[PDB]
């Protein structure tokens, strides 16, 4: 999930855009 | 900006600045 | 605080606030 | 829409917690 991606350990723009609807 | 540690707000802030217009889904346990 | 004007980001936080653990979606345009 | 019931006019926490999920 989200936060285990991008909190705990380095975001990136594709992760982000995953969430964009 | 978005190559980080983004935790809490910081994220939500992020996620709101990247998908604009589009809106997106915040969900942090799963 | 959450009876008021909530506009692009203070709108994002409040939800954030609210929601907590259960996350929300955000969509703006519909 | 969110943005109609809450920025437009004032929110409520009926209307916050209708995007929770």
């Amino acid at each position: 999930g989200i936060v285990e991606q991008c909190c705990a350990s380095v975001c990136s723009l594709y992760q982000l855009e995953n969430y964009c609807n | 900006f978005v190559n980080q540690h983004l935790c809490g707000s910081h994220l939500v802030e992020a996620l709101y600045l990247v998908c604009g217009e589009r809106g997106f889904f915040y969900t942090p346990k799963a």
